[PDB]
């Protein structure tokens, strides 16, 4: 532009030559109003505010932070200084600080940055993880769900140090918190309380789990472990009853190739056969190739379980896809 | 004659690596006279130290990495390079203490704009630029990159990407190498990669560190960033970006045509190895190509 | 320079939509006197692109054609009024346009210039003129054969007027023009093939497309006729030896359905009836027809694909979806 | 006295309708003082003069749709009218050979600029406004209005598209009305419409002539368009601007408090309506709102 005035024209040409990729000119811009010496501490802050998401804009991490710490403070721009910094922190790997941002921001009232607190605890119990100490990762644990209960990665985490330690009563205690944590997560507790529960050897309350979990309209996941346990504790043609019935409530590809497997199991032979080979070879080449888990945010689609959704940068956002295609 | 240049102050910045996701606090520093561009490890309590030879780089599977004898790396170091190489600099000493050069914004601006910042010396000596003699070409099958004798540095690159985001836009792109011919057009190009295998690449361990903020993802139709492509066909300059930093890593301005087609960042490498092995291909020269000087001309209403 | 300072101003307010501004910027630069002939012709061209973004047509095109005389902006001018003549629907000036720039160089505009042709048959036809619609589909062909359109048309005209043996030497044109629309033949095909009465080359003709991976329709049809001639057992056959070589939902819900009517009454007939009851839905709901420029998926063939507006882009999906 | 207006010259506009495809030829005149806006079609026999009344609407389905008792139609008249209603224009004849206002670029701005172009000249007469005496409200489930006594225009308009393409915007909106507020803050506000629901549409007759460039294609989850949004928060803003016009259509510009959530065509119709049917809840008066002053800008030459 240039024509709309000053200070504030300074401030709008910065930021459309920080849009078109002009990182240069962006900052050589907005640093040049700054250090104006007629400058108001109202329009001082707008131009670091602005030269701070400059340095962001264009990856320099640490002149980012030394421009947004001098927001803080003001009362004016606090919660989107502390924000940016929490990307910063996110972006550069340093999930202490992260935690000590989000902190601020949930005292500031921003409730909703309880969930990003237990994740960043989540990671750094990864880190501690990832050298073999499992008390400090325990302890971290034990931080981020008093920071937030409503978390299903913490309860999955500690599942994971415990069974790491061998405490696996204490293991299927927290791994079975997430069925009232959150629903939708569930499927991906059974791998690990399986092997909690073959451990212990309570094998009758892994049925009455699965059995809960199934009528509690988990996933395809639980389904197919019921009948796979049932098939041999009460034999499979006997026993088919089961996985008929859990399939007409919630049919899905993932199910019915387990019946097209029973009835391949005991066939009549014959042109029938040839069929029901020719299907269950396409019902099981589309359960593998379809995506999985999706982020309900922006349409990510995933084979794995991805917390932090690496297109919109948002915690707790990928969850298991439900309806014809998944669990 | 064209003079070496270096750099006046020791500027630092952090950023995240685009293939290993670290926190990396690279730092450009001064070299006197006839030193050439050497890469180190600080990180690393005995200072490892990577002189800037073709034969370095030995690990090029999504960017020229290089690697010593003892598997020590320092990857993605092809976007600084384009910055050095369009303006010149000749002798600097750049270290990190994690096994990658940030990414930035996945173009070259920001180490653009961090030269800059240091401001570019001219050292009293003379620049050696490695002129070709003989026309030297390699082909990986349909990808092939020719270097042939001329009078200066010019840039011919082509890309086949068959994905219908990058057909709509100029898939080639010719250029005279300068200084401001390179900060105006190519030195903002973005690092382009599609959301389709970015599920797949960060389980290989690669792209890990990538997002929105440092690259131009273009999904299985369309580009995704929310600003859209910096260009009309960034795709391109992007690849020949990427093309003179590679072409850097001889450790000196090369003055010859370089034309390529579909060339990666391993066809580019096994080119510069290929046209240094041959001793009748380069010799050095000085003073033959053309400007290297910024031009400081923006200054409108 | 100082007149580029202009026209990079004006450039953004035109991309911010204050187009009252970018119209005034490049006005007042136009009217001014110290302007160069070149420089005046840029200026023309950045309030064309103004008033064409504006959505003022009626100003575009005369700023456009101030510029189809000088060498330079040719290309431009001309494409520009292209696209100013398809939007506001008037293909008979569309298509000089176009012959034009074919006429200048760019000899992809052919296929544009045979829907231009196409689209006024249409407008021809619905009105009982079908002589004239018969006549501009000629010339459209004539204008390129390589357009499955204008042999679609064709057929359709031809259908209408009752000539049935050209209808179906002008619509198996689509298969060296185009096979992946070769599905959209088969149903008009069918009906002059049956009321002509040569059952039999319809037999042989399928089995061809079948041979030749035509698509999920062209083998439903052809699992149809071989049912009807040798009972339901040799058509399960064929359906499954084709599921086997070409896996399509579609074929997977004929096999089910041919199944059913072999099997023994149980529960295991009633799981197979439900597993019908959501694969047919699914088969059913999902898009046939998808543009391979942009993603644009329709439930019938757009030959001008409403998303990026480009000719004869949306082909019949192919794969696990649909066809 | 605020004086009424109108515009100097005969200022003419070609475009392709968005609900209709067909190419259309908008053509602005002047008319004297006490006319109010009156639609026209011009390809008919005779012509179809449309006295601009809140009763003439008869379908609004995706377009507040002036609808005679012959079916001769006028479709699309929001934005014109929310131009109108920002320039405060009063007496203007409005001629289209084609049955719908064209859309230009989907929003107001292409008709602020035109109507600039031709000048708003000012008449010898006060200038009718309708003021809300008493506070009037309508609903339509989850979705409602609402007419509030007011001291001069003022606007408060929300939105709930339940869409993770529009949610992440501002979903409230609220100003004062004023002719340069109006041209700065919602002149340019663009014709969101969904991706997924365009074969449908298209099939249903509607939406045949819209394209990129004349609206906001929102796919399942992102904006599809190249440049972006002209405002962070352009959805809003153009229901905003859609409100405008649909109250416009009462003729006069009104003087009140209007509140709406979700509201829609059919909603803002059907309130209108409320409000002029109650005799004791609107009264006609004069100089209550400060519009006009479309203040200039600074030119240079470089
Ligand atoms: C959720 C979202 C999160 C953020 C994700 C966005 C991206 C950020 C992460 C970093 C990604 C980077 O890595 C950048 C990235 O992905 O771009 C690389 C790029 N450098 C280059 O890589 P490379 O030279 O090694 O070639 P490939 O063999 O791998 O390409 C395979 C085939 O491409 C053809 N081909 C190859 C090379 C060439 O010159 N011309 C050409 O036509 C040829 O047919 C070949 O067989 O080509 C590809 C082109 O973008 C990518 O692979
Ligand atoms: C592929 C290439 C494409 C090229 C370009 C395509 C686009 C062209 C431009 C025109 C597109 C049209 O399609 C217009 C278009 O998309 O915008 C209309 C828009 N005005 C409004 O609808 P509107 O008020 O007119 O009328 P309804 O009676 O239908 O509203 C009541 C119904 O709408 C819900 N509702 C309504 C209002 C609200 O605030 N919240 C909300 O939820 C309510 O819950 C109920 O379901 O709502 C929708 C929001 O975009 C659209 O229908
Ligand atoms: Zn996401
Ligand atoms: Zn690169
Ligand atoms: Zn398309
Ligand atoms: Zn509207």
């Amino acid at each position: 532009k240039e024509d709309t005035g000053t200070v504030e024209a300074h401030l709008t040409l910065g930021n459309l030559f920080r849009s078109r990729g002009e990182v240069d000119r962006a900052i050589r811009i907005h640093q040049t109003l700054m250090e104006s010496a007629s400058l108001t501490y109202e329009q001082r802050l707008l131009a670091i505010q602005q030269l701070g998401r400059d340095y962001m804009a264009a990856g320099l991490y640490d002149r980012a932070e030394d421009m947004f710490n001098q927001l803080t403070d003001e009362t004016d721009f606090r919660i989107g200084a502390l924000q940016q910094l929490l990307q910063i922190y996110q972006a550069t790997s340093e999930w202490q600080k992260a935690i000590d941002v989000a902190e601020r921001l949930v005292k500031l009232g921003k409730d909703k940055q309880r969930v990003e607190i237990a994740h960043f605890y989540c990671e750094l119990a990864l880190q501690h993880m990832a050298s073999d100490d499992l008390d400090r990762a325990m302890t971290l644990l034990k931080k981020g769900a008093a920071a937030d209960k409503n978390s299903a990665r913490v309860s999955i985490m500690m599942g994971r140090v415990f069974m790491a330690k061998g405490e696996y009563a204490k293991a299927v205690e927290s791994l079975q918190r997430v069925i009232s944590q959150d629903r939708e997560l569930v499927s991906e507790t059974l791998e690990m309380l399986q092997t909690c529960y073959q451990q212990l050897g309570k094998t009758a309350e892994w049925a009455e789990f699965l059995q809960r979990a199934v009528e509690e309209n988990t996933g395809a996941d639980a389904e197919l472990m019921l009948a796979d346990i049932i098939e041999a504790r009460d034999g499979s043609e006997a026993a088919q009853v089961y996985i008929t019935r859990q399939l007409q409530r919630h049919p899905t590809m993932r199910v019915f190739h387990k019946l097209m497997d029973y009835h391949l199991n005991e066939a009549e032979e014959g042109r029938a056969k040839e069929s029901l080979m020719v299907l269950r070879d396409m019902v099981g080449e589309k359960v593998r190739s379809k995506p999985r888990y999706r982020c309900q945010k922006c349409g990510f689609t995933a084979y794995t379980l991805y917390w932090h959704c690496p297109s919109c940068r948002a915690w707790s956002t990928i969850k298991p896809i439900r309806g014809l295609d998944g669990l | 004659m064209i003079k070496q240049r270096t750099l006046k102050r020791i500027v630092q910045a952090t950023g995240v690596g685009l293939h290993t996701g670290k926190k990396v606090t690279l730092t450009l520093r001064p070299a006197p006279a006839n030193t050439g561009v050497i890469y180190r490890r600080t990180d690393l309590n005995p200072p490892v130290d990577f002189p800037a030879d073709a034969k370095s780089v030995r690990d090029t599977m999504l960017c020229t990495c290089l690697v010593n004898e003892h598997d020590v790396r320092i990857s993605t170091v092809e976007h600084l390079n384009a910055a050095l190489a369009g303006l010149g600099i000749d002798n600097i000493v750049i270290e990190v203490n994690a096994p990658e050069i940030p990414i930035m914004d996945g173009s070259a601006a920001p180490f653009v704009y961090l030269l800059l910042d240091a401001g570019i010396d001219e050292l009293n000596c003379a620049k050696k630029f490695v002129r070709i003699k003989e026309t030297v070409r390699v082909e990986d099958g349909d990808k092939w990159a020719e270097f042939k004798p001329y009078n200066g540095f010019s840039l011919d690159f082509t890309i086949d990407f068959n994905h219908p985001a990058i057909d709509s836009s100029n898939q080639r792109y010719a250029m005279n190498f300068s200084a401001d011919a390179f900060m105006r057009q190519i030195s903002r190009a973005r690092t382009f990669g599609f959301m389709r295998d970015i599920e797949y690449l960060q389980s290989r361990g690669l792209c890990l560190g990538g997002s929105f903020d440092c690259a131009i993802v273009v999904d299985d139709y369309r580009v995704l960033n929310e600003d859209g492509l910096r260009f009309e066909d960034e795709f391109v300059r992007h690849k020949m970006l990427d093309a003179i930093g590679d072409l850097f890593m001889c450790g000196h301005n090369i003055i010859g045509a370089f034309t390529a087609y579909k060339s990666g960042h391993a066809l580019n490498n096994k080119l510069l190895q290929a046209v240094l092995a041959k001793q009748e291909a380069w010799e050095y020269v000085t003073f033959q190509d053309d400007a290297e000087l910024p031009l400081a001309f923006k200054a409108p209403s």
